[PDB]
């Protein structure tokens, strides 16, 4: 163990890795439940907007996306001896995606249901949802990105 | 040996062609084959050259420890 | 007997839905009781004033009865409608742009320059040749088969689709170009040309090799940093910068659009004290901005000997610390910032 | 976009590379049809809308 | 030739119709087949129901519920509706077409308010039978059953 | 159809696509076997390449005759 | 409740394990001094960068819920709101881009230190100074997103019951952006004189 790459470095990195996922797979999950729940009140009375108001429900599991992109990434960062700064650069890179995936989750979650729940009366709604639903899926496209630019600082310059 | 002269030449020659098109446009649905060819062009010239410029005095290098020495 | 009425129940709908249509239409015409004429009041496009006579006219023809001028045009400051004579092409974007809002009556129409500048700032976004070309494809399915598709029913999202297959064609395309000037086919990247970088003569296995600039890529990014470590460094600065100057051009063309609607209107009051203080607001600070960006672009900082100035950390000593310039971009470069900042605040 | 493309190549098709013989060839066509189809959903209409 | 209204809105003319009351159905009937007059309301003040084609405008709507009351006999009986006349008014091309006469349209309001009765009562006959044949097939299943 | 549609422009592309990877991993592209990471050999991994591209083929063929019948 | 109950037996334990150590002559063994000067710089910087990105996400998410669910209920009966609330929304939506500049700018400073200067003067404050300047910005972020989207929800509903009300309460909203753009300033103001990691 060196004084920069002690053995508990290697702990940060897999908490990284693991909180990317969990935390955007926690929102993804919020955003498909309450979406669905939305389309299965809706459905009742129309299904034909069911294939079009899963919007919602792909969204969320973009969420998931951008955290199984930030986790695959930071687990191959991972290694016996990496450096206590990368550990810490994985761990936030983790942090980053997986509570912004979950912001951008709970968000699309609220913001489908209602936005499908009114599609069933106002169909020219649709638009007004999906654009709200885009800007909180950028949230979390926001957080990958801090991710993935804290991932490209991890390993590299790195003794 | 490129360097901005270049762009600023691909700029004489879009403008050029751009000014072109518009005494040129065709009549019919004049407005819109001159909005759009034109800012297509200046749109396609502005990314090119800013895709340019960028690498004509680059700050950082590639870097890589990757390559197989028979490359 | 339900049989018997199916045969005909459409013809007698439209017919009486059309009876009822035009005596709701009548219901805005005034009345003069005195007289035995209706007074109706309706917004016509100029250029089809003539038409709407000639056709009234043929009704008379048909009438045979002999009426006085049944057309008078009206000088009233009345807020005529927004009218935009669209295409095939055009009448997606102008649907795009009518979303938001309802232009102004005779205000420069943002359906125009979004033919173009919509479907580029997608493709800025989406920059790859290989999506481009699927994008591309599928929008080509709906154009050369536009016929068939408009005949038949369309769903609400395919129908959707369909109405703006020609912006989809146009993602498209920039799409395919965007990704070409990326170098980004698939997530691959294209070897068309002589990279402007060369690695090390000889290296072993696992060495760290950085590469020497021995010229520009042409088009698009150069291939020599697919796969490398600070790839990553150089997209992000270059990609940042583009889209700061991108947008920047974007808004100033959005600015000079309200500059030719104020000269349309003559509204002179708006030039001197909206169109030209903001302008000048924007420019000094952002327009600036993208000026110094491309200036430390055309400069060869490592061969001049002079270091590569911070232009975030400029600009924000433009504002927090007014003439304290780490890094001279330029000569007077304290002078001028500190007269730009002067020109925003006054 | 660049990314997540780069990543799914990886994850997809990347391994295909790495596997020869018939099972190589299997794997190949699999991750193949895997790749294009989470390329043409995701990358191109979820990315792309 | 029209001008271009892509860059900027089409310019536009307010038109004063003077129409005449006895060719005024007609009128309409033109400014409604060039679909290309946007009427101003220059009854905006009045009330719906002071307004003066109400009358006319009611005996339409009670046409319309008529048959749409037809339409869902249609649908509640397998029945296809027959579709048509798409091409029949030639919509958009701004050429006119002979409008129905006010005696069509006064057969139309008669036709509709008879069919309307007849309907009824074939509807409410059938209903009962319905009804019946139901409570006793309901009698037969009880009766059926196993002792 | 919808089926045999899908799976002949599935087919399509990947006959083309995986033409054009394995014509590249036999040329020895850097892009392809430039890394170490990168497979060690780049003919062999071009001919199971042209083996999963001939088996796309196969599909996009059937499936183009099934669509026109 | 059991998180109330948890919350009474975190702070006896703490105040016992005090008095123990305060008692015994030990009341220095526990050094919040000590914990800060040993402590990675690193972890300090980084997550401040996590939690600034993190927070100013939360915020413009919380309010773009608050707001686009508002908007959606308005929006049945006038959808003509859908479109011109959709400012609200951007309002919402900025404060997390300025976590994200904060980060990148933030990000540009998480250097590699050598062994020797590891927990020196200026690493130990490049640390605290990324740390807290992005707790700032995250939190400020975090409270101007869910204000502003509580702000546009009401106008939202204001605009759907009358068109005018909507521009007199875009004010109030404009009001409550600022307050990330402070915080935004603020941050960039605590991480001013902070370096690279050397």
């Amino acid at each position: 163990m060196t004084e920069l790459c002690p053995v508990y470095a290697p702990f940060f990195g897999a908490i990284g890795c693991a909180s990317a996922i969990i935390f955007t797979s926690l929102g993804a999950a919020y955003g498909t439940a309450k979406s669905g729940v939305g389309i299965c009140a809706t459905c009742v009375l129309r299904p034909d907007l069911l294939f079009k108001n899963i919007v919602p429900v792909i969204m969320a599991g973009i969420i998931a996306i951008y955290g199984l992109v930030v986790s695959v990434l930071v687990c191959y960062s991972l290694g016996q001896k990496q450096a206590l700064y990368t550990g810490f650069i994985q761990l936030g890179a983790g942090l980053s995606v997986g509570l912004s995936g979950l912001a951008a989750g709970f968000a699309i979650g609220i913001v489908g249901d209602a936005g499908v729940r009114g599609s069933s009366q106002q169909p020219r709604l649709f638009v007004g949802m999906i654009l709200i639903l885009i800007f909180a899926e950028v949230l979390g496209l926001y957080g990958l990105i801090v991710a993935l630019l804290l991932n490209s600082r991890a390993t590299q310059d790195v003794v | 040996m490129s360097s901005f002269y270049t762009v600023v030449g691909v700029f004489i020659v879009v403008s050029a062609m751009s000014v072109l098109f518009w005494i040129m446009a065709p009549k019919n649905n004049q407005a819109v084959w001159r909005s759009t060819v034109i800012l297509t062009l200046a749109m396609m010239f502005l990314m090119w050259a800013i895709t340019f410029l960028c690498q004509l005095h680059p700050l950082v290098a590639p870097r890589r420890s990757d390559l197989r020495p028979e490359f | 007997e339900l049989y018997a009425i199916a045969k005909e129940l459409d013809s007698w709908f439209q017919d009486v839905t059309r009876e009822k249509a035009i005596f709701e239409i009548l219901n805005k015409s005034n009345y003069d009781t005195n007289r035995k004429i209706l007074i109706a009041e309706g917004w016509i496009p100029r250029d089809e004033l003539a038409t709407l006579q000639a056709r009234l006219g043929e009704m008379i023809a048909r009438l045979g009865i002999d009426v006085p001028s049944i057309i008078q045009v009206l000088d009233t400051n009345h807020t005529p409608p927004t009218f935009h004579r669209t295409n095939k092409f055009t009448a997606g974007f102008q649907s795009i742009c009518d979303c938001y809002g309802i232009a102004q009556y005779r205000e420069i129409n943002a359906g125009l320059p979004t033919i173009v500048t919509f479907p580029f700032m997608f493709a800025i976004m989406f920059g790859d040749m290989g999506h481009g070309f699927l994008m591309t494809l599928a929008a080509l399915s709906l154009v050369l088969n536009e016929k068939k598709i408009n005949k038949m029913k369309r769903g609400e999202i395919f129908d959707m689709a369909f109405t703006g297959r020609y912006i989809i064609l146009l993602m498209g395309v920039f799409s395919m170009y965007t990704g070409f000037l990326y170098n980004d086919i698939f997530s691959k990247t294209m070897t068309i040309f002589k990279s402007g970088w060369k690695w090390p003569d000889h290296w072993k296995k696992g060495e760290s090799i950085t590469a020497t600039s021995v010229g520009t890529y042409p088009i698009g990014l150069d291939w020599a940093w697919h796969g490398t470590e600070n790839a990553l460094l150089f997209s992000n600065s270059y990609k940042m910068k583009l889209s700061i100057l991108m947008g920047f051009i974007h808004m100033t063309y959005s600015y000079f659009f309200s500059l030719a609607n104020h000269l349309y209107f003559n509204s002179m009051i708006d030039i001197i004290g909206n169109f030209i203080p903001g302008l000048l607001f924007m420019q000094g600070i952002f327009g600036y901005l993208s000026v110094c960006i491309v200036y430390k672009w055309a400069v060869d900082w490592v061969k001049d000997g002079k270091p590569a100035p911070g232009l975030l950390n400029m600009l924000i000593n433009m504002f927090l610390s007014p003439g304290t310039i780490d890094d001279e971009l330029y000569p007077h470069q304290a002078k001028v910032q500190v007269f730009l900042l002067l020109m925003a605040l006054v | 976009h660049a990314q997540l493309s780069s990543v799914l190549w990886t994850m997809t098709i990347q391994i295909a590379f790495g596997f020869r013989g018939f099972v190589g060839v299997f794997m190949t066509v699999a991750l193949f049809a895997m790749w294009f189809a989470l390329t043409c959903a995701v990358l191109v209409l979820m990315e792309g809308t | 030739e029209k001008e271009e209204a892509i860059f900027r809105s089409a310019e536009m003319a307010l038109v004063q119709f003077y129409i005449p009351q006895e060719i005024s159905r007609d009128s309409a009937y033109t400014l409604g087949q060039l679909g290309l007059v946007q009427f101003r309301d220059l009854n905006s003040k009045v009330r719906a129901f002071q307004r003066t084609f109400v009358n006319e405008i009611r005996r339409l709507d009670n046409v319309e519920r008529q048959y749409r009351y037809f339409y869902s006999l249609l649908k509640k009986h397998d029945i296809k509706l027959y579709e048509g006349d798409t091409d029949k008014y030639l919509d958009g091309s701004g050429e006119l077409y002979v409008p129905p006469s006010g005696s069509v349209i006064d057969d139309y309001v008669r036709n509709a308010s008879y069919l309307e009765e007849r309907l009824i009562q074939m509807e409410d006959a059938t209903d009962q039978i319905e009804v019946q044949k139901n409570d006793l097939e309901q009698y037969r299943f009880i009766l059926q059953s196993g002792d | 159809t919808g089926k045999a549609w899908c799976c002949t422009v599935l087919s399509a592309f990947g006959v083309v696509i995986l033409s054009v990877i394995a014509h590249l991993f036999n040329t020895n592209h850097e892009s392809f076997v430039g890394s170490i990471n990168d497979p060690e050999d780049g003919p062999a991994v071009a001919h199971t390449v042209y083996l999963a591209a001939l088996v796309y083929l196969v599909f996009f063929v059937f499936c183009g005759f099934q669509v026109y019948l | 409740s059991f998180s109330h109950f948890l919350y009474y037996l975190v702070l006896i334990v703490v105040i016992v394990y005090g008095l123990y150590k305060l008692f015994t002559g030990h009341g220095s063994d526990i050094n919040f001094g000590k914990f800060l000067l040993r402590t990675s710089p690193y972890m300090w910087a980084n997550l401040g960068i996590a939690l600034c990105v993190g927070l100013s996400v939360v915020g413009a998410a919380w309010g773009i819920f608050i707001t686009g669910s508002s908007m959606i209920g308005a929006g049945v009966r006038a959808p003509r709101i859908t479109t011109k609330n959709l400012i609200s929304i951007i309002f919402c939506e900025v404060v997390a881009i300025y976590g994200l500049i904060i980060a990148i700018v933030f990000s540009s400073k998480l250097t590699v230190a050598t062994a020797e200067n590891m927990y020196s003067k200026s690493n130990l404050y490049t640390g605290y100074s990324l740390f807290w300047a992005g707790i700032t910005v995250g939190a400020s972020n975090l409270i101007c997103g869910i204000a502003v989207g509580i702000t546009g929800a009401t106008a939202a509903i204001s605009d759907a019951a009358d068109s005018a009300l909507f521009v007199k309460i875009l004010v109030i909203e404009i009001f409550g952006s600022i307050l990330g753009l402070l915080g935004l300033i603020v941050g960039l103001l605590m991480a001013g004189k902070a370096s690279e990691f050397q």
